[PDB]
RNA sequence: CAACACGGGGAAACUCACUAGUUUAAGACAUUGGAUGGUGAUGCAUGGCCGUUUUUAGUUCGUGAAUGAUUUGUCUGGUUAAUUCCGAUAACGAACGAGAUCUUAACCUGCUAAUUAGCGGCGAGUACACUGUACUUGCUGCUUCUUAGAGGAACAUUGUGUGUCUAACACAAGGAAGUUUAAGGCAACAACAGGUCUGUGAUGUCCUUAGAUGAACUAGGCUGCACGCGUGCUACACUGAUAUAUAUAACGAGUAAAAUAUGCUUGCAUACUUUUCCUCCGCCGAAAGGCGUAGGUAAUCUUUAUCAAUAUAUAUCGUGAUGGGGAUAGAUUAUUGCAAUUAUUAAUCUUGAACGAGGAAUGCCUAGUAAGCAUGAUUCAUCAGAUUGUGCUAACUACGUC
């Protein structure tokens, strides 16, 4: 009965709800895909309906949440990202950060491009809320991946 | 208008490895750059070929 | 209670339950601020 | 079959694979009919609140429809199509006697 | 202010100028004489 | 036999069909004079006056005009007649004669041969115009 | 007043056991569940209480509760 | 004025071969002279459409409206009332508010269409959805078009 | 500036937080204590997002060199849209930004393709000529044009001038295109106690919680008005108004409530139909509008080889606060809605204010733009003078300077 336009929007909205629902569940593991444990989750969604940036950021907020020192945690994550073969990485931490005045702290390594469509093409980006004692910390992770090719580079054998 | 470091640097590299083939025609040079270079955009390949010709 | 099935108080955002700023074009039923958080995964990409 | 998608490249891959698949078996297809692209455009204010300059961004959801009419037994062409698709391509039945 | 009236180049302005007539009356004179703007006789 | 071609100025398109005939020229179902503004009428007669009356006397011409406004249609028609006459002589009559004819048209104007490609600059938020802005005040 | 029938409470518990899960939906002026023809306000009240006693856990996402039973809850609900 | 020198071959076989206005005025005048279609009396007190916001103020207009409608029917062979209402629409100054086009009055249109239909000029059918032109009218319009073309030309 | 048609904030109700008041429990847990919710307080507790700085051209490192903060690199000069290049040069080498990338729009593939697009082929008539032209029903090679996939095409190409004659510019030619083809999008570093807790179940603390700041219902009100400031709309007429006629546009956008029968008694309850979105079309209505029907979930029906207005042509005025001007008011019948009074909106007749081209001041703008003219979409039960798109009508003036 419904139109194609209506079909496409409903498909997108369903994806968005499911993505947020995955975010509410998935603190017990990394990222290992979706199926289109699994019995209860499948049952809920069926009942209702009828290098990886997210992983690194989720790991980082869990480490931060456990109250480990902020520099040590940031360095540990950053070094792990580089170890995993990153062409560049930047991790930003915003909020209170052990003071009664809010601040941000930047931790960058590697090429870490930002302008234009190569930025969208090669940089995966992730936001995560860490609620700590006096309110909330914002984790923003940016990872620039293994490359197709990066358009600026020109070389000859 | 001019030509950036990426363009000029590439232009210098070509000739460096392929002077003998390169010649005083733009279309032939463009053919050589297309064979030799790894550039992903038409406009950029042309720009390099133009400057190598120059 | 006395609801109406028409007019402003009849409807609210699918995600956040705000009554204001709702996109009803294409029957999305999401407020525009919420829509900005979701706008890539739904498919409503920016270009020009 | 009629192919509807929001991924151009995926539709293109499906188009080539069914085209090769059919042409083995000498099947009658009427060459890829590309329908006018429809874009769902949403014109969105930036900022969740008023302050600062009025700044808008224009979102576009571009949907691709493509069409092939085919004379054969349904089952093989649908089975070839259905296994060869990526789920982002939505497949709909169309069939002729000539 | 008007001071043109009923009784005594074929443009309406020329007739109005020469005989001191309102432009509808100038038009009326033109029509009588002959027997928006367009080609001339 | 028959050749078909076009003209395109702004969003107008005018298709010209140049067939073997007698010198009858129509615009949709309707004769060539029936296009209205007298000033722009002369522009569409203009290629006939540059080429004399003999060349059309062997050929019937049919025209289909769709889209665009008044000025745009007139230029598209003018352009389509140009493109039509020259293309017919390249397939059917003679390349040297066509080159001579093309030279006459080019010598007068290049606008007849190839349409002006000007088209709209998009509206951009912050003002009603394409570039124009809302009035700022302190 | 605001009574919830003994049979209705038992049916909600039974449904929760039978499935393992319940998608209640937050809104209370919607009158039925699609798979229980029960007042949603009543289902919400009992689930709120049940969570409070710690026999059922809710995940929660926008407008939807996603309730899964604790193992002690699964055993408890039978009687 | 009406005649001008021509640099191509005219056909003079149809309404599509002669300018709208001369054909329309003459046909309107002929129609009234013959007295085939009525005024009708109530029609003098009303406007053509709301974009006028005034009396029609031109006396012989009803015959003109019929004449134009008849021509539109040869031009476009299947149409209904809405097409006419849209055709004769023009701009309405809404006082302080901006202009909008506003549709022509549908009773006068409906009446003209009905009178023509009664006289065998135009025809309601299911094969082609609305009003089309029909055979006595088609012949008459074509012939009258020839009669005018010759009479005007030399 | 970077508040002030901004909070998509076009509020009849609800929306709503407010005013006059009235209710309600929807007070989990182990009476009682105990919270949960809060468009409550705090953006100088904060997250996120966004504005400015700035879409300009800036920013940073390794090593080197010159008590220290530091400086050099990153520069007298030439050049450029550009810390763009060249060149000089105690630095050499880098990196991000910028260009580049990407999306449209601009031109060519007689290749790639034909459906719900065209074009012909061909039957058949209606009309006119005259050894074809116009117009409709039925069947059915072509792909130029409609559409959209892939791919091509400009690099300052050639020629001529100017330039350390270096980077490069200037002119002419060629060319679909010569200001990186035109337009966008994307947005470094470091900020601002800029904006937002009235978008959020993002959120700290502080307040509040049955005579609630929760939930909820009825009115009233956000629009009131000696008066001050914004942005728009409509004007001040004759290159015009009025009235007929003719021509012709692009983007689009479209589907647990209604109605009939029965049981009780038009009220209530139950069944059945097929109901809410676009309206063609046929009838009725001055007009609004109505009734009857028909197709459309859409390149298929609304509707598009034509849906706008400025066009233009012919008439009517004839410069006179005038037939300019339509504020203001008075009387209507409609239409939406539970509710229209503070006139929702609609038409119809009547009513006929300021305003004679705008002081001091101050805004926007360089080519399909400016201006003028419309119109689609967004909100929408109903409401564009708003915003955002889109076209048509197509100027002026350079083409530079501090």
């Amino acid at each position: 009965p419904i139109s194609k336009k209506r079909k496409f929007i409903n498909d997108g909205v369903f994806q968005a709800e499911l993505n947020e629902f995955l975010a509410r569940i998935l603190a017990e593991d990394g990222y290992s895909g979706v199926e289109v444990r699994i019995r209860e989750l499948t049952s809920l969604v069926q009942k209702r309906f009828f290098l990886c940036a997210m992983a690194q950021a989720e790991s980082l907020r869990y480490k931060l949440l456990k109250g480990l020192a902020v520099r040590r945690a940031c360095y540990g994550v950053l070094r792990h990202i580089m170890e995993s073969g990153a062409k560049g990485c930047e991790v930003i931490v915003s909020g209170k950060l052990r003071a009664q005045r809010a601040k941000s702290m930047k931790f960058r390594d590697g090429y870490l491009i930002s302008t234009g469509e190569p930025s969208k093409r090669f940089v995966n980006t992730a936001t995560r809320s860490a609620q700590l004692k006096q309110g909330v910390l914002g984790i923003k992770v940016k990872i620039m991946l293994p490359t197709s090719i990066l358009p600026d580079n020109i070389s000859v054998l | 208008r001019v030509r950036t470091k990426t363009i000029k640097r590439a232009a210098r590299q070509i000739v460096e490895k392929y002077y003998a083939k390169l010649t005083l025609d733009f279309q032939i040079n463009k053919k050589i750059t297309e064979e030799v270079a790894i550039i992903p955009s038409k406009r950029m390949k042309n720009k390099v070929a133009g400057f190598v010709t120059h | 209670v006395h609801p109406k099935k028409y007019g402003q108080g009849s409807r609210q955002c699918r995600v956040c339950s705000n009554k204001h700023a709702i996109i009803r074009k294409y029957n999305i039923n999401i407020c525009r601020q919420c829509f900005r958080e979701r706008a890539d995964i739904i498919g409503f990409k920016k270009y020009r | 079959i009629a192919l509807t998608s929001k991924n151009l490249r995926a539709i293109e891959k499906v188009c080539s694979d069914i085209m090769k698949g059919a042409k083995e078996k000498n099947l009658n297809v009427s060459g890829p009919v590309r329908l006018p692209v429809k874009t769902l455009r949403i014109t969105t204010r930036k900022s969740p609140c008023g302050e600062g300059t009025n700044t808008w961004d224009r979102f576009e959801l571009r949907i691709y429809k493509r069409l092939i009419d085919l004379y054969s037994q349904c089952e093989v062409v649908t089975q070839m199509t259905s296994i060869n698709i990526d789920p982002v391509v939505e497949v709909e039945v169309i069939i002729t006697d000539s | 202010k008007l001071n043109h009236a009923v009784f005594i180049v074929i443009t309406p302005s020329a007739i109005a100028e020469k005989y001191k007539v309102n432009l509808s009356v100038a038009r009326a004179v033109i029509n009588h004489l002959a027997d928006s703007q367009k080609l001339y006789t | 036999k028959r050749v078909q071609t076009f003209g395109k100025k702004k969003t107008a398109v005018a298709v010209a069909t140049v067939t073997n005939g007698k010198g009858l020229i129509k615009l949709n179902g309707k004769n060539l004079d029936l296009v209205e503004p007298y000033i722009l009428k002369t522009k569409v007669y203009e290629p006939l006056w540059l080429i004399g009356s003999g060349k059309l006397k062997n050929l019937d011409i049919r025209i289909r005009v769709k889209g665009g406004g008044q000025t745009s249609q007139i230029y598209a028609i003018r352009q389509a007649i140009g493109k039509g006459i020259i293309s017919y002589y390249q397939k059917y009559v003679d390349e040297s004669t066509k080159k001579e004819l093309k030279d006459v048209l080019l010598r007068y104007d290049r606008s007849l041969l190839v349409g002006d490609t000007r088209r709209c600059e998009p509206k951009k938020f912050g003002g009603k115009g394409a570039r124009a802005r809302y009035q700022k005040s302190y | 007043y605001s009574y919830i029938p003994k049979q209705n409470k038992k049916l909600i518990y039974e449904y929760l056991f039978k499935e393992g899960v319940i998608v209640v939906e937050k809104d209370a002026k919607i009158p039925r569940h699609p798979h229980l023809n029960v007042p949603n306000l009543h289902i919400m009240m009992t689930l709120k209480s049940l969570k409070s006693r710690n026999y059922v856990e809710e995940k929660y996402n926008w407008k939807h509760q996603y309730f899964i039973l604790n193992n002690e809850g699964i055993e408890y609900l039978r009687e | 004025r009406l005649l001008e020198p021509v640099p191509f071959v005219k056909t003079n076989n149809c309404i599509k071969d002669v300018d709208a206005d001369l054909f329309i005025r003459s046909y309107a005048t002929h129609l009234k002279l013959h007295n085939k279609i009525t005024y009708p009396k109530w029609c003098t007190f009303v406007k053509t459409g709301k974009g006028r916001k005034l009396a029609p103020l031109n006396e012989d207009w009803y015959f003109i409206r019929a004449s134009s409608i008849l021509r539109r029917l040869y031009l476009h062979p299947d149409i209904g009332v809405g097409f006419l209402r849209r055709q004769f629409s023009s701009k309405q100054r809404r006082g302080v508010a901006p202009n909008h086009t506003s549709l022509a009055s549908g009773k006068i249109l409906r009446s003209i269409l009905q009178q023509l239909e009664n006289l065998g000029y135009v025809e309601q059918n299911p094969k082609k959805k609305g009003r089309r032109l029909t055979t006595k009218g088609e012949n008459a319009i074509n012939n009258f078009a020839r009669y005018i073309n010759k009479k005007v030309y030399n």
